[PDB]
């Protein structure tokens, strides 16, 4: 009885432990990915001032 | 065993919550940035147009 | 002589359920490293697309 509780316990455990490891990545990856954007701005603030020092 | 049935019934929906919700706070927090970026692109025009 | 014949049953069967236990374990253990892995190659996938 208590190996199959141990076995099924683990079994859970696997899953669930996966779920996790996603949910906290998931917070950096959605940040990389507006850093992006965010970036892509930031970089053209000079883009639009060299335009006009023309 | 029933209890770990239970366990897992509750843990994978809130991780899966999880999930969601710290994708749209860490869109909520950057947006600000990208817009802040955004209306300085027409600051520094204007402050390079005084030149 | 009986004594020994059950420590035998007993025993044997101890060690066989912990061989698979200890299996299960394991796998459990390490499954957390190999998703946080798995993962991070999104992470990085994008952490270098800013650049």
């Amino acid at each position: 009885s208590k190996r199959a509780f141990e076995l099924q316990k683990s079994a859970f455990s696997e899953e669930v432990n996966i779920k996790t490891a996603e949910a906290q990545l998931a917070y950096e990856l959605q940040g990389a990915r507006e850093q992006q954007k965010i970036r892509q701005e930031e970089i053209e603030i000079e883009v639009v001032q060299r335009k006009k020092q023309i | 065993i029933e209890m770990a049935k239970a366990q897992r019934d509750y843990e994978l929906k809130k991780a899966a919550y999880d999930i969601e919700v710290n994708t749209r706070r860490a869109q909520a927090d950057l947006a600000y940035q990208l817009q802040v970026a955004k209306t300085k692109q027409q600051i520094e025009e204007q402050r390079v147009q005084v030149q």
